[PDB]
């Protein structure tokens, strides 16, 4: 048949260059930084405890609940007690923020309570500070907006008025409210807002609550659980997490496995790859998860990534809202958010306990080797699976904060780094969503590794981030990673494929940037560049010639160490070459090369006058692309020699 | 030298493509006044 | 400084990475529509092509039907005929009609955009079997491309253009191959290779007349150029380009309205001056194997390769369409400065100095 002859034909002047216009893609509004970091300086823990004594307004069952920041304090005595559960506390604050100044007050008066926040208040006027207040051991907070502390003889509950106690604390601040009709606290402190509103004319959206419950709720009394539920929900996570496990009626299908147990559960809150640590991992990621799929991308930047110890609370404020609506409460938090009691992901979070402390009996008794979990592996899978199908602009993946999450490890970097980068590839929205989940800092993070394996998957990563926002060529030389890529550039093994997204990187770091000019001078790019212009590869000699262009722009002294290595001769090599765009390219860097002369020696003259007539011998070309760029090649010739062309032209008149 | 770059520019601005003359003929009016 | 233009090359260049890579490109799937699109074009140019040579091997009966007879505003300077889609391009000194021969209606307008003096003297159908374009070299050496040239939901877009060169200009275009021979006054015959935009050969022509015509052959390089003074040079570009030229011969003294290869193995020169007397050559011979006397004073000419029809012209409105034998088929009586035959079917265009554009047929 005579169709063998029809599909085995050039199509010429049909390629990219042709079709498509030769015009720059218009760079979307990156909001992905954020406004500002967050630092919560200081932390006060204000006790209500009332240890020994029973408030008057509830009338305490015979075992009621017991445990305070998981301490007895019947079993201490009152004052030891007391000073105890305020230490205790302290730690488990330090577990999430290590680095606050706590100051304790434990029964405090209204003068203590004025001096302890005007202090904090002073040290850190522009910065955030936690108000914690625990209420079980006073009368129930009143409508008219007031809170209850003692008298110096501990014989009468004094009201402080929540107007003044947000009075003397400032605008930064967090306030966590343990108290059983904790909804009345939010309501009249909205109150005192608008009213300072309301006054302002002739501090709300900074001023973050979170109450236990709602103002007709009331705390549970249930003797199993302690009576710190909502503190150590937000404190102490995972031990709840799993005490609450072993309260429902899922534990039947998992016997053997009681409270016991859990109490001599093997590791650390650190050591992820200890039985303990690994949950703690687990559950950051699933609660981070929540969130992401949840709330709309606005507040959840504000909240999960502006400072570390909120994000912290309400990661465990989700759980708390899970935990507390199982026994007739409700959570209440400032910025109201959406119901996440029901979201799928809980689900999963149940399965990953009930593998990881299956274990348990044989780690406790026969001494087994804890096997890891299957989660972030099966999480990986499912991220794998949407990708095959994933062209489409169809409902994000859910498991993208979990990706984030697998990175921090070794035991899966390599395959999420993979399929980061796969993503990645689908197209530029899919790269602002990974830069809005906040992978940014932890991609870089990993430039400082030097695990070769890692060395092409991060070369090509960091390509499809600096195609969409090139500001990143700020950080990347911040940190020095402009290093890491500079020795995948001088390694002959490295594939071709991936040097070439190199030298664009390099490419994108040195664009019109004179701090990124001067430090890659400094690391000898030029150098590295010409040692690689004749390789067999039609897309690196291009952007090398572009890269080598942009570092000597406006840059004289990348011009003169071009001199010493006479870049210049060796690029007329490439105004023969085949491709079109490595011509037009290498006019590019020749044009540019020109351009900063600044009145140098005679040398630059006599250079500029031979890279003129090399130049001036691409004029009979066939792309017009290569002819515009000689223009503005041509341009930089002018440029230089104004007064010298006025004569010429002046002449021919 | 500056006579040869000048006439090659001429022959940029003479360009069947209009892209190229336009580009060509600004930067060629830019000397013209001054 | 305002004077200082940025071309959007660094940033376009960038885009490569924005777009994706892993992934199969869509001309290699199998089920996509453009290759669909593409195989339905290929699937009704080998009928074109089957149905042609059905008509060929059945004789050639005499031509005498006229399609339509519309007038342009300006004279028919060159004629091509586009190989499958009825698209039958006649240019003018200051436009290029694009008219069709089964509806019967103008379909577009351009402007060339070349100046008053130039002409366009030579057309071609670059990608012809599919996504065809349209190279039009200018007289005075400027080539250029144009796309989108008789289409509904689109505008002209000019794709290309280059100065060449620097009679007037011809061109053979070599789909094949991938090359283009600007030649003209110039006593060089360029071949400016497409896929690397750039000139590879400068063949000297040897000649101090200006290359009236060049036509070359198929899977071989026979680089035949016309000359004004009469000579028909033959050129092979595989030795060194002095050892280029193989054969002088000169029996004529007159610019060559249409020296024309065949498409054979057998290649035949057939070489018409303005005098009007034919001379076929061959390229293996020295001297001339037969030899006609047709008309006194010519003024264009056209062949057809898969029927030997020489479809000459006349002052006197005659269209003598003859073979090369020399054998009397048809007189038609109406400068008829363009003619123009299908690369498949026996139609026949023909073009006076008048302004009238006729479509025949083989019954």
């Amino acid at each position: 048949e005579a169709d063998l002859t029809d599909w085995n034909l050039p199509l010429a002047f049909m390629k990219k260059r042709h079709c498509e216009k030769i015009e720059g893609s218009k760079s979307l509004a990156q909001s992905w930084r954020m406004k500002d970091r967050m630092k919560t300086v200081s932390v006060a823990l204000v006790l209500c405890l009332n240890v020994g004594v029973d408030p008057p307004d509830v009338v305490k069952t015979t075992p009621c609940a017991r445990l305070e920041c998981w301490i007895d304090p019947l079993s201490m005595g009152p004052q030891k007690a007391l000073e105890t559960i305020g230490a205790n506390l302290q730690k488990q604050y330090e577990n999430w923020q290590p680095r606050a100044r706590y100051k304790q007050s434990l029964d405090p008066t209204v003068d203590e309570v004025k001096k302890l926040c005007t202090s904090l208040r002073r040290n850190a006027k522009e910065e955030r500070v936690l108000f914690h207040y625990n209420g079980h051991g006073v009368p129930r907070p009143t409508v008219n907006g007031e809170v209850w502390v003692f008298n110096k003889n501990y014989t009468q509950y004094i009201p402080l008025s929540i107007y003044d106690l947000q009075t003397w604390m400032g605008s930064p601040s967090i306030f966590v409210y343990d108290c059983s009709n904790a909804g009345l606290i939010v309501k009249s402190f909205k109150q005192f807002a608008l009213q300072r509103e309301q006054e302002l004319e002739v501090s709300m959206k900074n001023c973050i609550q979170l109450a236990a419950c709602e103002a007709t709720e009331l705390l549970p009394m249930i003797p199993d659980l302690p009576a710190d539920l909502f503190t150590s929900c937000l404190t102490t996570p995972i031990k709840i997490a799993l005490r609450w496990f072993c309260m429902q009626k899922c534990v039947s299908l998992v016997p053997g496995v009681t409270l016991d147990l859990i109490e001599k559960i093997p590791g650390r809150l650190n050591d992820r790859r200890t039985p303990l640590g690994e949950l703690n991992w687990i559950f950051t990621a699933i609660t981070d998860t929540i969130a992401w799929n949840v709330l709309p991308r606005d507040l959840f930047q504000k909240l999960f990534r502006q400072d570390l110890l909120v994000a912290s609370l309400f990661r465990n404020f989700l759980l708390a809202e899970r935990i507390m609506r199982s026994y007739n409460c409700t959570p209440v938090s400032s910025p109201r958010l959406p119901p996440t009691y029901m979201h799928a992901m809980w689900q999963a979070w149940d399965l990953a306990v009930d593998i990881c402390l299956s274990q348990l009996p044989t780690i406790i008794e026969e001494g087994t080797a804890f096997r890891h979990s299957p989660f972030f592996a099966e999480q990986l899978t499912a991220f794998q699976v949407w990708l095959t199908m994933g062209v489409e602009n169809r409902n994000p993946p859910e498991q993208l904060p979990i990706v984030l999450q697998v990175l921090l490890s070794q035991v899966h970097r390599l395959r999420a780094l993979d399929l980061l980068g796969r993503f990645l590839d689908l197209g530029p929205w899919a790269v602002s969503l990974a830069l809005s989940v906040g992978i940014f800092p932890y991609v870089l993070k990993l430039l400082q590794s030097s695990a070769r394996e890692l060395r092409p998957l991060l070369v090509f990563i960091w390509a499809k981030i600096l195609a969409v926002d090139s500001s990143c060529q700020a950080d990347l030389v911040k940190d020095n990673g402009h290093k890491y890529f500079l020795s995948v550039l001088a390694d002959p093994y490295m594939p071709a494929e991936h040097r070439t997204m190199t030298a664009f990187i390099l490419a994108v770091i040195v664009n019109s940037y004179h701090t990124g000019q001067e430090a890659c001078l400094q690391g000898n790019l030029i150098a590295i560049c010409l040692e690689q212009l004749n390789d067999p590869h039609p897309l690196l000699r291009q952007w090398v010639a572009i890269c080598l262009g942009r570092i000597w722009q406006n840059f004289d002294s990348a011009r003169w160490c071009g001199v010493r290595d006479s870049a210049h001769e060796k690029l007329y090599s490439l105004l023969s070459d085949p491709i079109p765009e490595v011509r037009c390219a290498a006019v590019f860097a020749l044009g540019t090369f020109v351009g900063n002369s600044a009145e140098r020696t005679d040398h630059s003259t006599t250079i500029d006058h031979n890279v003129a007539m090399m130049l001036a011998q691409l004029v009979s070309d066939g792309s017009p692309m290569v002819r515009k760029e000689l223009v503005v090649a041509l341009s930089h010739l002018v440029v230089q020699y104004e007064s010298n062309f006025c004569t010429v032209a002046l002449q021919f008149i | 030298v500056y006579t040869q770059i000048w006439r090659v520019l001429l022959h940029l601005a003479a360009d069947p493509y209009p892209e190229v003359s336009d580009v060509a003929m600004k930067v060629l009016n830019s000397i013209a006044y001054k | 400084i305002s004077a200082t233009v940025q071309t959007g090359f660094c940033d376009w260049s960038a885009r490569y990475f924005a777009q994706p890579v892993m992934k199969i490109p869509e001309e290699h799937d199998l089920e996509s529509q453009i290759r669909k699109e593409r195989e339905w074009r290929f699937l009704r140019n080998s009928r074109v092509r089957r149905q042609a040579q059905q008509v060929i091997q059945k004789g050639i009966t005499r031509l005498d039907d006229q399609i339509f007879l519309n007038r342009n505003p300006g004279v028919p300077s060159v004629v091509k005929f586009h190989p499958f889609t009825p698209c039958i391009a006649v240019a003018d000194k200051d436009s290029i009609c694009f008219w069709d021969w089964e509806k019967g209606e103008k379909l577009d307008y351009f402007h060339n955009g070349n100046p008053r003096y130039t002409r366009v003297t030579a057309m071609e159908y670059l990608n012809g079997q599919d996504c065809s374009l349209l190279l039009t070299a200018t007289d005075d050496g400027a080539i250029r491309v144009w796309k989108n040239f008789a289409d509904l939901e689109k505008n002209p877009e000019m794709v290309t253009a280059w100065q060449g060169l620097s009679a007037g200009m011809v061109v053979d275009w070599e789909q094949e191959t991938g090359l283009l021979m600007s030649s003209g006054d110039v006593r060089i015959v360029r071949i400016w290779d497409t896929d690397r935009e750039m000139k590879v050969q400068d063949i000297p022509t040897g000649a101090d007349s200006c290359v009236t015509s060049l036509s070359c052959d198929s899977h071989r390089s026979l680089i035949v150029a016309g000359l004004g003074d009469g000579s028909i040079r033959v050129y092979d570009r595989r030795m060194a380009l002095s050892e280029c030229r193989v054969m002088t011969y000169r029996e004529h003294t007159a610019w060559v309205v249409k020296a024309s290869l065949q498409k054979r193995p057998d290649g035949h020169i057939v070489s018409v001056s303005v005098n009007g007397d034919v001379r076929i050559f061959d390229p293996r011979m020295p001297e001339s194997v037969n030899v006609l006397q047709i008309v006194k004073g010519l003024t264009a000419l056209d062949i057809h390769p898969q029927a030997d029809l020489i479809a000459c012209g006349s002052v006197n409105q005659f269209t003598a369409i003859y073979n090369s034998s020399g054998e009397l088929i048809n007189n038609i009586k109406y400068a008829i400065s363009c003619l123009a035959f299908h690369p498949h079917w026996p139609h026949l265009a023909v073009g006076s100095n008048d302004y009238y554009i006729s479509v025949y047929s083989v019954e």
